[PDB]
């Protein structure tokens, strides 16, 4: 419970958080992402990840947080739609950055609460891409499009449809609580 | 040592893309930013970039890191691996496997000791064409979430070394990302 | 800004 590592650890999720969003929404932008990898040290990739940051969902990621952290009660949300031209929407995904109250006693935030992030950052990498948002998401465009809403408080699941499926992405484990990642997806495209 | 099994039934031609979404996958989350040393146990870390891979026999997309070099070896044994099922001629049965592996120092004359802490081995069964090109793109969603599932049950991790340990670590041959050392190898079993 | 180095 020192104090050095509680601003530390407190920066750490505080920017997951921020990447997390950038994550998903980038993976629902309808365009393929490439980013470059650098050898140099380029000292302001949070997470050794090169996650370029849309200025907009920056904004709207921090009015959702006000200057606040996910704990027991209180998860970040990012609510994935659809929305056609003629103004039907359907819900698509839920994805929830969740605390709780489990601590991990021995776990050092000091490098290893940090790479388990960068770590986690990557699975949401991969996740992104193989649910079914992903297909629907890259064919937008004309008849429909993509929206994104960012929550912060209560997880409400509702409008995913009955038989909607949950994918935990991972878990961090620290001094404060066990940080959880999971999506909640529609499969009943309708 | 963890050894973790795959199983994928595909057509021939969609042999090559199954196998390096697979090693990608697993890769993306076994690779860091190149180490650059300050002191002995002081370094500094490169940025991972990454790049979305549409299949062009599979409908289907992951992320790899971005990086030619790490992604000619693997298409090199992987093709080796297509030329051995073309030419075995059997029920199309045959694996590829990925191995994580660090190394103890030996004294002259011996060589240095290989200590696997990590295997992945992915079994393949060779086997109209218009059905395949989902059926396998759905099945391979399942096997990138079942990879990200294993990832985070955090198993075990080498500790992170000093300069004069980083060899027996990290593969730091390549130009832009450092994979944790590796090997793969195939079999066939038809 | 991030860690910006990492000692062992």
């Amino acid at each position: 419970l020192n104090s050095q590592d509680r601003k530390d650890l407190d920066k750490f999720i505080k920017f997951f958080a921020l990447k997390t969003v950038q994550v998903i929404v980038q993976a629902r932008l309808g365009e393929k992402i490439c980013t470059r990898s650098s050898s140099s040290p380029t000292g302001s990739d949070w997470f050794n990840l090169a996650i370029k940051d849309i200025p907009e969902v920056t904004h709207e990621a921090k009015k959702a947080l006000a200057g606040q952290l996910p704990a027991v009660g209180r998860s970040m949300c990012v609510e994935i739609s659809l929305k056609t031209s003629e103004g039907d929407s359907m819900e698509l995904e839920i994805w929830c950055l969740e605390m709780n109250e489990k601590c991990d006693k021995e776990i050092k935030v000091s490098y290893t609460v940090y790479n388990r992030l960068s770590l986690l950052l990557k699975s949401l990498l991969a996740i992104t891409r193989v649910t079914p948002a992903y297909r629907l998401s890259r064919k937008q465009g004309h008849e429909y499009v993509i929206l994104y809403r960012i929550y912060f408080g209560e997880v409400q699941l509702s409008g995913l449809g009955e038989g909607f499926q949950t994918v935990r992405v991972g878990t961090v484990g620290t001094p404060v609580g066990t940080i959880t990642l999971s999506c909640a997806y529609r499969i009943n495209l309708a | 040592c963890r050894s973790e099994v795959l199983e994928v039934s595909v057509e021939g031609r969609q042999v090559e893309e199954a196998m390096l979404a697979v090693l990608h996958t697993v890769l993306l989350h076994r690779s860091t930013g190149k180490f650059h040393y300050k002191k002995e146990g002081t370094y500094s870390i490169g940025t991972v970039g990454t790049q979305d891979v549409d299949c062009d026999f599979i409908d289907f997309t992951y992320v790899r890191v971005s990086s030619e070099e790490l992604d000619r070896a693997l298409r090199k044994v992987v093709g080796e691996f297509k030329d051995a099922l073309r030419n075995s001629g059997g029920d199309g049965l045959g694996q590829m496997s990925l191995e994580f592996y660090q190394k103890k120092k030996s004294r002259w004359p011996f060589s240095d000791e290989c200590i696997p802490w990590e295997v992945w081995t992915v079994k393949v069964h060779v086997v109209e064409r218009q059905i395949c090109r989902e059926k396998v793109g759905e099945k391979l969603c399942e096997k990138i979430i079942n990879i990200v599932e294993v990832m985070n049950r955090h198993e075990y991790l080498p500790k992170m070394p000093t300069q004069s340990e980083v060899d027996n670590v990290f593969d730091t041959g390549l130009r832009d990302v450092q994979p944790y050392l590796y090997k793969i190898s195939f079999q066939i079993t038809d």
